[PDB]
């Protein structure tokens, strides 16, 4: 149960890894004449930006609650692939990803980590609301899950975690292309997708066109006093595209 | 005009119905179907995905991920029952997963079912476990050699995570109802085959998680709108 | 019969290898099972209720209703169960006259599909009733229920059942950006005559030559705000279809 | 005669509706098709002439031609703006060209634009201009270098009386919707890319006319009732 | 459309028409019929089915297995009448016969009846007896000897169990209405032949069973909804 990765100009392992399914299958892909609907040659950064970046290290405990992401938001910080996602009106990319969880043989609990399309979050608060769109774009600071207190609530969205955060029941996640952090199991985990939209190709700061999420499905702990482990995301964007050049985007 | 004449079943609307019918907005052409992954043609694809139980169906558990689980006694020597749960597709909790809803949403139903199971656990710990299933007409057990007496796996938990088992499809009819009234289609039923045993000084517990699918031999029939969910009066906008 | 869950992949697939089975010819269709089948077959999308006023006819009696699958549970949660979907559409209208009179009468009701920046009627004698391209739609008492066909509208490919984001200065967050199909419309024909009256039109629709995309988990809990995925709702709890026991060793 | 059975949709009529009927006037024949001059099939024709913008939509030059038209400032050395406007075809002013209002008449668009330009003033005056497109999701620019990062073309004034250029389509959907509400297609934006150069004691001034149509490229959907034009009351006669 | 007119006939329901129809449950499909034993394709194999007549209808054996008996008496020196009959088919008792039922339910019949006849007494004994046949348009005999110019057999009690004969088919018309008025068919008449001989202190005593059935020859026409049964207010549930 071993594997080594390489994008463009970056590699990732772990000799203690079951492979990813690749999302329905689809190994990622650049769009096609056939399919297309912008009308230039676009922007291919290829090895610049079809490489991997990282997030800032959460940490969890037994007390912790989860954690997600939104895509291309989350990435909008990667050098290349930030820019050139914010120098455009449109793009389109897949991901390769990898959650770096490690442990000793002598910590148990487990993650479920499930790549999300739209998952078009709940509000916070009950009514006439919808989510703000700071917190729809968290960027690569993400969404952890926390008990208390997140300010202007009414455009919050919910921490719900267990219905999903938009009213819909967890453990059926699994229909989404997904995998375990198992602590037994292995010490990492991966999943790698194409694009997706119901477009050809989409407006990437304006909407989210896929998501991450990962979830303390069974409790963290060792007897140890090393009580709590980082967690930490890489991702690889894939077949890497951008159309409609213009100024930075605000 | 032809000379014609005209069968009861006219004029009538069937939300259920079949025929052609002429267009509101001739000339118009619809936007290409671009190759958009996650294609599907059917329910069963859906049935085939392994989802969770919540299994430990309780208050004490119910608003949290903890009701797809349960906790494991290493202290305990033992060979007593972990848990037990119908079989019946659209019972409790079994309804809630996605196959449950599948099903819910239909009358009948048919073919085995496939379940599988996680020692989530320490790494460094061990166990063999029983699980069982009771073909019905009778109590579900209370002894683990009455489980042992019914169709049942005992799990070598290796290195690999999961155990996986059937419920062997055993209706007297090709079907069954997909809802039982005062009705029953067995249990499934989980014992101590052996202890758990954790080394020393490991935490004092463990964690197991369950999940089922539709096998290959699955199948279902009569389409009915479904009873797991409900809405009271106007859904507002 | 051994797995890794954990890998995403469904896990011991096969049945023969725990049960010492006998052949058996397993010959049960799918097909009821097909999407052609469970999206196709209709059901009720939204209710358009009237009063004919009488103190100005001429102004009120009509109706709007912006076009969406969001507000019936049983159709919203068979398409509230994937990213996007494509179909043509069976559209079916039941009219109903409720006389608050001692008759009705002759009766003839106008239905328009306002396509968004159409001019929307703002009255009962609008000039907006004309309708040299709309797809308007006459029913009268005693008249069979209508129907028509109509094709799949996107600009995109499929419909969002989804959408993770906003129109491009940010607000209406999901399907209210992407689901601008406009609106349907109704209003009374006939002129203006001595019989209060309501009508009711309950309309419904099946998806048929139909085409979905990711399957995605069902509603949990009663629905809220249309285009939002909002449940959590005001002085309320979040009473799911999980039901509880008193013990997991009882079943 | 025939066992048959009604389906609905029967006995409506619907305004956009397609079918054979029966005749009014049988046996009746029309007058021969003589070869008139202006053959026609399509709008896209249409969409392919030039015609002007009302560039100028302002009190001072509304009721006259010259809200056509725009007036150029040779005593000024600066890089700044001379105009802008949207993008979005049935936005004002440019709804009120003949593709403007074809696409009024209707509710989807695509493909890319044709604009053009002439400069109107003395002949012996020479300036090179940027005409620039900005890809939207951001503010109209507000120096000309923002105009240079967009797609633009500068304006070599040579014995040629005309430049002309394209804002390529750049919609994220294979379609836009022709009128936007709170929505938006990017901006057509015009600078000084050098001073306008008259030579001495020519008239102070200098005039530029604006030109649009659709590219081999331009298509419509969704043919509604155009915005463009309101009737009050009855049409008297 | 077709240029179609309407005949009369349409519009009605008639609970006996004959009609393609649209289905309520579209995509469905049904069970497999498997090979359960005891096909049946028409009602004739019914009528050749041998049932008993409930030949002895009177207070004195009706509530009991008695009236589909009779009891002979050894201790008679005489020719006569043991027991006669109509043979109108749904005439009684026939009538309450399966035959005589599937009769009622229609209204017109043809062809021979078969009749059938053990002698249910002691092992030890003997007799011969007659069984006859009386053409219509005539009174039913009162001496053997009238019986004996009727059609009819002698029966030669030997060591087989059953006498079996048949009522030739003489009507008139090629059918019969299965239920007479003012109307008759002809009678079943039975007489002793030799008297009945027990052996000495055999049971002083005698049983005979009788038995109809349709010949191969038998139809009927005209299934009517049968005289033989009624309801009286709604059936309770």
């Amino acid at each position: 149960r071993i594997i080594q990765i390489t994008r463009g100009d970056s590699t990732i392992t772990s000799q203690d890894v079951a492979n990813a399914i690749v999302a329905y299958g689809v190994w990622p892909h650049y769009l096609s004449s056939k399919d297309a609907s912008a009308i230039d040659k676009p922007s291919q950064p290829d090895t610049s930006s079809n490489r991997f970046y990282t997030l800032r290290s959460v940490t969890w405990s037994s007390s912790s609650k989860g954690w997600w992401w939104k895509l291309p938001d989350a990435l909008k910080d990667m050098g290349i692939f930030g820019e050139n996602m914010f120098y455009h009106y449109l793009g389109r990319s897949g991901y390769t990803i990898h959650v770096q969880c490690n442990a000793s043989k002598f910590h148990q609990g487990t993650l479920i980590v499930a790549l999300i399309p739209e998952h078009q979050i709940a509000s916070a608060l009950h009514g006439n609301v919808n989510v703000g769109y700071n917190y729809t774009h968290p960027g690569e600071t993400g969404r952890e899950v926390k008990a208390e207190t997140r300010l202007n609530p009414d455009l919050q969205p919910t921490e719900e975690y267990w219905l999903n955060f938009d009213g819909t029941l967890l453990g059926n996640i699994t229909i989404f292309p997904h995998q375990f952090i198992n602590l037994r199991s292995n010490n990492s985990a991966t999943i790698i997708a194409p694009y997706v939209n119901a477009v050809p190709m989409d407006s990437m700061r304006s909407h989210n066109n896929w998501s991450l999420v990962i979830i303390p499905i069974c409790p963290l702990e060792t007897s140890s006093a090393i009580n709590t482990i980082p967690i930490t995301i890489s991702i690889s964007p894939m077949c890497a595209e951008f159309s409609g050049a213009r100024a930075k985007r605000q | 005009g032809l000379p014609v004449f005209i069968t009861p079943g006219s004029g009538q609307f069937l939300t259920t119905d079949d025929f052609q019918s002429p267009c509101a907005l001739p000339w118009y052409h619809p936007t290409k179907e671009i190759s958009i992954p996650g294609e599907v043609k059917n329910l069963v694809e859906i049935c085939q995905v392994d989802s969770l139980v919540p299994i430990n169906n309780t208050d004490t558990y119910i608003n949290s991920e903890n009701m797809y689980s349960v906790v494991l006694q290493s202290s305990i020597n033992a060979p007593d029952k972990i848990f037990s749960i119908r079989t019946d597709v659209a019972s409790q909790p079994l309804a809630t997963t996605l196959i449950g809803e599948i099903s819910s949403y239909f009358t009948h139903w048919t073919g085995s079912l496939r379940f599988s199971f996680m020692f989530c656990g320490t790494a460094n710990t061990t166990v063999k476990l029983l699980l069982a299933y009771t073909p019905p007409g009778i109590a579900e057990p209370t002894t683990r050699k009455d489980a042992m007496l019914g169709t049942h796996v005992i799990w070598d938990v290796g290195l690999q995570s999961t155990i996986s088992m059937v419920v062997p499809w055993i209706s007297a009819s090709h079907y069954r109802n997909t809802s039982p009234g005062r009705s029953t289609s067995g249990y499934i039923t989980c014992w101590y085959q052996t202890r758990l045993v954790i080394p020393p000084q490991t935490p004092p517990t463990a964690r197991l998680l369950c999940f089922v699918s539709g096998c290959k031999d699955f199948c279902l029939r009569m389409a009915r709108d479904t009873n797991l969910h409900l809405q009271s009066g106007a859904i507002a906008q | 019969a051994l797995d890794a869950a954990e890998t995403g992949h469904t896990s011991s697939v096969q049945p023969e290898d725990v049960i010492e089975t006998r052949y058996v010819q397993t010959s049960q269709t799918r097909d009821e099972m097909s999407l052609e089948s469970f999206l196709g077959r209709s059901g009720c999308i939204h209710e358009s209720k009237l009063e004919v006023t009488l103190a100005n006819y001429n102004k009120e009696n009509f109706t709007v209703w912006a076009i969406n699958l969001q507000e019936m549970a049983q159709i919203r949660r068979k398409f509230e169960l994937f990213t996007y979907t494509r179909f043509d559409s069976e559209i079916t209208l039941v009219p109903c006259i409720s006389a608050l009179s001692q008759d009705i009468g002759h009766i003839t009701m106008q239905y328009m599909y306002v396509p968004p920046g159409a001019p929307v009627p703002n009255s009962r004698d609008d000039y907006a009733w004309q309708s040299g391209t709309n797809a308007s739609v006459f029913w009268q008492h005693g008249q069979a229920y209508p129907r028509f066909s109509l094709p799949f509208l996107s600009v995109a490919s499929a419909y969002y059942m989804f959408y993770d984001g906003y129109d491009e200065q940010d607000q209406n967050y999901g399907t209210a950006n992407t689901n601008n199909m406009g609106s349907l419309c109704s209003r009374i024909v006939t002129e203006k005559h001595i019989h209060k009256v309501h009508i009711m039109t309950r309309i419904y629709h099946k998806a048929k030559h139909v085409k979905a995309w990711c399957p995605r988990p069902p509603r949990a809990l009663e629905y809220t705000r249309a285009h939002r995925t909002n449940f959590k709702i005001e002085d309320r709890s979040i009473q799911t279809a999980i039901v509880t026991r008193p013990i997991i060793t009882t079943a």
